[PDB]
């Protein structure tokens, strides 16, 4: 009961739930064939969160994947884990969004959304039920930023009672991918603040820094970073597929982390990841697990936390221990940074606890913190896009395909006023 | 008889000079590759954590 | 389900898509006989006969059928279709009058009624590669008109010249000035991008990397194959992250007017010598930047740089990539124009090169091509400003041009095209 | 720019000679490598045969020399379709997206080393319940 | 098993069936004496449409060979496969003929014709169950129009219960090949409408078209025009020699070709017929052939298909290909080309498979068509009989076998009839 189904697009997006998918696989022992493998009979209690049954008594996932251009869903298809899916599900264009707004939004996308919804509709009705919508893409390629906030658009207009999760992976400055990155960046976050019910950015340059300070394993490769997006994803949703002591679903941790309506960005990080010459040298304790899951350098962006101090937080503790530990902890915690902690929302850190831990290690701790730091990324997004605005660069194209310079101008209004409210509530006092 | 001008063992005509080194014969020959390394891969990928020990 | 139309105007086309042609060959086994010896890779430049060997997606045009002939005789005469090198009898003369007013006309409508065949078996276009010489005429002529043609007959469909500009210094006819001029309004308001590749440079490039004091054509040819097949190495084969076709005006032009660009290609060093050096990705985009690697002669420090879009094939790993461009923007040697804060479109790709036998290339296993966009392009249409200044005064050669179907105002309306996109490149540099 | 008649015999480049040489019964078809294709005399000291091209005799049926042709030209749909249940397979051309051939179908081997190496791979579950 | 026999007459009539025989000779696999050396079954069960068995197992064509001189036979046994025909009244006179249709039919043809219809009743009543009759002649010659149709008109009084068939090949203006020749032409004509039930015309001036600008050989002789008519002619009987989907024989085009009774005139070609030059980079498949069969050049009559409207038309496909694409090409080449097919008879466009396509191919189509446009060949002939007889030139000679002028105003009366009425369809509107 109460199921989540996945829809993704672009190629970031289509990789990313291509490995997150595996995972969940994995731990459920699902093997390649279909047919069930697993050990436990726990290991299969709750197999309704993610996977839908055909006859014959194999599985399948309830996951409809999109992209415009048919390389890289043609690159997954033949790939280890590639046979799980329906054919069925599968849609896709013949021309590629060439990373334009314009083209993903207004000319290619709108045609080519009406079999994506079609099969998103059957899906979510075949089922019981539903209880939100987790979509992963990036906020910088076009053919993802305009079919995938167009859907999430429409999906909300079709559905007015579910929540939704979208996971982007904002580009950080330092590292660039396209020179037109900041103007569908910040499109795309316009378009999302106002619909979007839950949203926990990710960033790469995060990414990097722990994949090279923490393991300490000099040259990874995507698959890694993939991996740890998709191990924080598992990180939110364990706790709708096992049992425990203090189940917390979705809907949970929207009430427990969103304190306004137009307050829906969050930053996550996971914890723990030991570096192969240490593992058998790190000891497993509480007390290690919270000071590093409170860690600065664990978390996902490299929007500097200590810049302010956190609105509220959450953890999802994984694994064996007693909860007195984890209650100890928090207060203490909550006491020695009180500077960090704002003032007029008391006892402010959440607890949850699973029975099951993941595959071969004992405690896991994923953390969800909206702090007030975010606001960097957004500062840096809007300082780069004046000074691209200021000249009209590259506004030709974008104007090409029917939208005008009031659609940029009222989305950066949008974006800068979301700004100010956000850093309204950090000089706040009581 | 021509070719040791001085002018034909140097600026030869359609090639490269021929500045006549000797190539390391066990190697160079059927697929060597230039190049400093074939950016050497490291142990492991994923298994680094879920240590499955 | 992706192909592209290849159109070949000119001699200057006609011999560098011949040489070219031999590299496409070997990356995908291809035989001379056109069967396989012994996935789906092949596709993007090349058709199926349903069962048996391949064609090429190209058409040859020319006037002159010596050149010609020789393709329709050589090694590979059992490529092409017997019935797509159209041809015809009376050469341009170097004279642009010639190849669009008189005689051009009569065989540029053939070119559609074959092409339009070629469309027709390909399913999902994606754009065309023009090669035309500037400074050739049939090619100069052809070349203007063809362009026109194609922007009515197919419309919003991308499109890309890979011409040869006249060197500053070198000069192989004496008019060369002249067709480029009037061929060069022909391609700016119907080109969305073209590549430049003076010849003068080519030579320099020759010299510093391989220690070669007698190149011959099909030496320079060979570098600008490999040019080639850098930018489509992503459309055919697979990689980790693909840059497109469409994505090239899209991170290129900043302007629909400003839409020129000088490319390089490095490392280039043979099995010579090597051996002795890392060619580590680190310090192979070092040689990138370098202006002894422009493949067009300009001095890309006299100006700032708009955006550069870098496709690597190789073995590189991506993360050795973004070290490289935290290396670069430390540097203050080249500057960025102020209004592109970012502006690096980052590729990579993983079959490596090949290498063509019994040429002077080797086979490094790394290979970074660049396709940079800088405002010291102007310095080439400048310095060709001079040379159409001087002769007009005293209406040198100007009597062959009048006399063969071309009016002599033709030549007036052109100056204002050329100093206007001058000017507009200054009016963008300037920082806000 | 018109078509001229035949006046020379074929093996100048005069017009309409690609169609004419193609011709197998001309003697000017398999004409001499060393004829052209020649670097310096001394290099080779002599000539050698090449042949031009690989074309039918007769202008029509031109699909001759493919024994592959010949070979199912002289079947019938009736016989290729109803032959018998014992070993009758399947010969309808599908999608090309529905017959990708995933990697685990290509080497068998692989799919059987997977699992043991990753599924049920010294999982703890001991559960802390009253009950159990 | 509704066996057919061919009748040749003239020179052009002996020489085109002395090839006829030739490329159905090496089909069924019947070696220059008659001895079988095919391979598979398929060219032994319905061998006897063609051919005839005798003792010590030789097969002797069942053919017909006529002219009133004796330089055309001679010929015809001097070359390979001469020695097939039957020695056997092998009529045959000499005199010869002169170009004078007079002569041929009254008082030289007379004197034979006697014979030839004894041996032709003998042959005929050798099938069990009779098909039809197939006769090759000309008209611009004198032994062929003349002395041949009188051996036509005969047929027809005999045996009404079968249908004939001929291939007629008419002079066409553009080029000369007789003076005389407009006059025993347009004799001709009349009396062809009032018995042969079907009339396939080709024209020898025509012929060149496929050979020069689409076959593209520099020196074509007679010896290769002859197979492109001898192409057309083998596959109008594909289905009747061969197995297939849909067996289609001769009666059943009558009835499908044929609107009404005076306007059986049909002009074909054939394809694909591709230059030496690009033999192999050219597709064979049901979209390349379908566009070229109805393309004005390749078709065999020097009539234009474009200067008015078809009304029906008949396609044999031979070779093994998918039923889907023969149909979806005959709609959509009907639907695009509406303005050349007439309104008031819908679906004017058959279709027919064989299982077996000639030696030596895969796919290969023979078109045998219905136009209105036919006309155009006509009035050219018709409007030079008109200027040169206003003289009575070259009169005199005719009119000494006592044929009297009263006569040829009557034929000309009804050629032009055929002229008027096959018109009046043209723009005809229900
Ligand atoms: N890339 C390349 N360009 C060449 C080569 N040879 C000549 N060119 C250029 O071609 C220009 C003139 O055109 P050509 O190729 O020589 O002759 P064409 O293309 O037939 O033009 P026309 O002389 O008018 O017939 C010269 O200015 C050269 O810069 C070559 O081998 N490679
Ligand atoms: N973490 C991660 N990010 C990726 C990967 N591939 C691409 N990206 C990011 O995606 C961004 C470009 O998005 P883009 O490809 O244009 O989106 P699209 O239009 O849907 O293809 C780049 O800035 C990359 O950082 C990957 O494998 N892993
Ligand atoms: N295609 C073709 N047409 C021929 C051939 N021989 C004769 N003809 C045609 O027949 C006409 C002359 O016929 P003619 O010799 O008088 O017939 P005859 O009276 O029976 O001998 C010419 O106009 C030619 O077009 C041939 O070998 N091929
Ligand atoms: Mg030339
Ligand atoms: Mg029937």
């Amino acid at each position: 009961m109460r199921e989540i189904v996945h829809i993704q697009g672009g190629q970031c997006g289509n990789q990313i739930g291509a490995k997150f998918w595996e995972v969940i696989s994995d731990e459920h022992g699902i093997d390649p064939t279909g047919t069930y493998h697993g050990d436990s009979d726990l290991q299969l209690e709750r197999i309704n969160v993610y996977y839908n049954e055909a006859t014959g008594g194999r599985y399948v996932p309830r996951a409809i994947l999109m992209d415009l251009e048919p390389g890289t869903m043609d690159s997954v298809r033949a790939g280890p884990f590639g046979q799980l899916f329906r054919p069925d599900n599968f849609v896709f264009g013949q021309t590629g969004a060439g990373n334009n707004w314009a083209k993903g939004h207004y000319t290619e996308g709108a045609e080519l959304i009406d079999s994506v919804l079609d099969v998103v509709r059957k899906e979510a009705e075949g089922c019981d039920c539903l209880q939100g919508f987790q979509i992963t893409h990036s906020l910088g390629g076009g053919t993802g930023s305009g079919m995938g906030t167009l859907l999430i658009s429409k999906v909300r207009e079709e559905y007015p009672d579910r929540i939704m999760e979208t996971f982007s992976v904002v580009p950080s400055p330092k590292v660039s991918d396209t020179v037109v990155e900041p103007y569908n960046a910040t499109l795309s976050v316009h378009q999302l603040v106002e619909n979007a019910d839950e949203c926990m950015v990710i960033d790469n340059e995060a990414l990097y820094d722990i994949c090279f300070r923490t393991l300490k394993l000099t040259t990874p490769t995507y698959g890694d970073l993939n991996h740890l997006v998709s191990a924080a994803m598992s990180g939110v949703t364990c706790c709708l597929r096992f049992p425990g002591q203090l189940n917390s679903d979705l809907r949970k941790l929207a009430v427990n982390l969103i304190p306004f309506p137009r307050l829906h960005f969050f930053m996550i990080g996971f914890a723990p990841l030991t570096s192969r010459g240490s593992q058998q040298y790190r000891a497993l304790t509480v007390p290690e697990l919270t000071q590093q899951m409170f860690d600065a350098k664990n978390m996902m962006c490299a929007a500097d936390p200590r810049h302010g101090r956190y609105l509220t937080a959450s953890a999802l503790f994984r694994g064996r221990m007693s909860t007195k530990e984890v209650d100890e902890q928090m207060l203490n915690v909550q006491n020695k940074n009180s500077s960090y902690f704002v003032e007029w929302i008391p006892n402010n850190i959440k607890s949850s606890i699973c029975d099951i831990p993941p595959k071969g290690l004992k405690m896991a701790v994923t953390f969800v913190g909206n702090s007030t730091a975010i606001q960097e990324m957004f500062k840096r997004v809007a300082e780069q896009f004046t000074a691209m605005f200021r000249r009209k660069a590259f506004l030709h194209w974008y104007t090409g395909e029917g939208m005008d310079e009031m659609e940029f101008t009222e989305a950066e209004s949008n974006m800068n006023d979301l700004v100010s409210e956000y850093q309204q509530y950090q000089d706040a006092t009581a | 008889k021509e070719a040791k001008y001085h002018s034909r063992q140097v600026e030869p005509l359609g090639k490269r000079m021929e500045r006549n080194y000797e190539f390391p014969q066990e190697v160079h020959q059927d697929n060597f590759k230039f190049g400093v390394a074939t950016i050497n891969s490291e142990n492991t990928a994923k298994e680094v954590m879920f240590p499955q020990k | 389900m992706r192909e592209v139309i290849s159109i070949h105007v000119g001699q200057g086309g006609i011999q560098v898509g011949n040489a070219c042609w031999e590299l496409f060959c070997l990356e995908h086994g291809i035989q001379p006989d056109g069967q396989m010896p012994s996935d789906d890779a092949f596709n993007t430049f090349f058709s199926e006969t349903g069962a048996g060997k391949h064609v090429p997606r190209a058409v040859f045009l020319d006037l002159e059928p010596t050149v010609i002939d020789e393709v329709r005789t050589g090694t590979y005469r059992q490529l092409f279709h017997p019935e797509q090198l159209i041809s015809g009898k009376e050469d341009a003369a170097n004279n642009f009058a010639r190849g669009h007013y008189t005689i051009g006309k009569e065989i540029v409508d053939l070119c559609l009624d074959r092409i339009r065949k070629l469309a027709d078996n390909c399913t999902g276009l994606q754009g065309f590669l023009v090669f035309n010489s500037v400074g050739g005429g049939t090619g100069s002529g052809l070349g203007s008109l063809l362009l026109e043609r194609l922007s009515v007959d197919y419309g919003k469909k991308s499109k890309l010249g890979f011409t040869i500009y006249p060197s500053p210094q070198v000069s192989t006819a004496v008019v060369e000035p002249y067709n480029s001029i009037l061929s060069t309004h022909s391609l700016l308001e119907h080109t969305d991008v073209a590549v430049m590749l003076d010849n003068e440079a080519i030579y320099d490039i020759c010299r510093r990397n391989l220690d070669i004091e007698r190149p011959t054509y099909t030496n320079l040819n060979r570098l600008i194959a490999q040019v080639i097949s850098s930018l489509t190495a992503s459309l055919r084969f697979d990689g980790a992250l693909n840059v497109d076709i469409t994505e090239f005006q899209t991170n290129l032009v900043p302007y629909p007017r400003i839409h020129f660009m000088l490319s390089s290609y490095a490392p280039i060093i043979s099995a010579e010598k090597a051996y002795h050096e890392q060619l580590s990705v680190a310090e192979i985009t070092n040689s990138a930047f370098e202006p002894a690697n422009m493949m067009a002669k300009c001095d890309p420090r006299h100006g700032k740089y708009m955006a550069c879009s870098m496709m690597y094939r190789g073995d590189v790993v991506p993360k050795d990539v973004n070290a490289s461009i935290a290396t670069i923007k430390t540097k203050r040697t080249i500057q960025f124009v102020d209004w592109c804060p970012t502006g690096f479109k980052v590729g990579i790709n993983y079959q490596p090169p090949t290498v063509v036998p019994g040429g002077d290339l080797a086979k490094v296993m790394r290979a970074v091509c660049m396709i940079s966009n800088s405002t010291a392009i102007a310095e080439v249409f400048s310095r060709l400003d001079h040379k159409f200044d001087l002769m007009y005064a005293k209406r040198a050669f100007v009597h062959w041009y009048v006399g063969e179907g071309m009016e002599e105002g033709e030549f007036s309306e052109a100056r204002e095209d050329l100093a206007a996109l001058e000017k507009d490149y200054e009016e963008v540099g300037i920082e806000t | 720019t018109t078509e001229p008649e035949k006046k020379f015999n074929s093996t100048v480049l005069i017009g309409n000679w690609y169609e004419e040489r193609c011709d197998p019964n001309r003697e000017q078809s398999k004409f001499y490598n060393e004829r052209k294709f020649a670097d310096n005399n001394y290099q080779k000291y002599t000539l050698s045969e090449n042949k031009f091209q690989d074309t039918s005799n007769s202008w029509l049926n031109f699909q001759e020399n493919k024994p592959e042709v010949k070979n199912d030209q002289f079947i019938t749909m009736n016989m290729q379709e109803y032959k018998k249940p014992s070993e009758q397979k399947r010969n309808s051309e599908l999608k090309p997206f529905i017959v990708k051939k995933s990697h685990f179908d290509k080497n068998p081997h692989e799919l059987e080393e997977y699992r043991e190496k990753w599924t049920k791979s010294a999982h703890t579950f001991d559960r802390m319940y009253l009950g159990t």
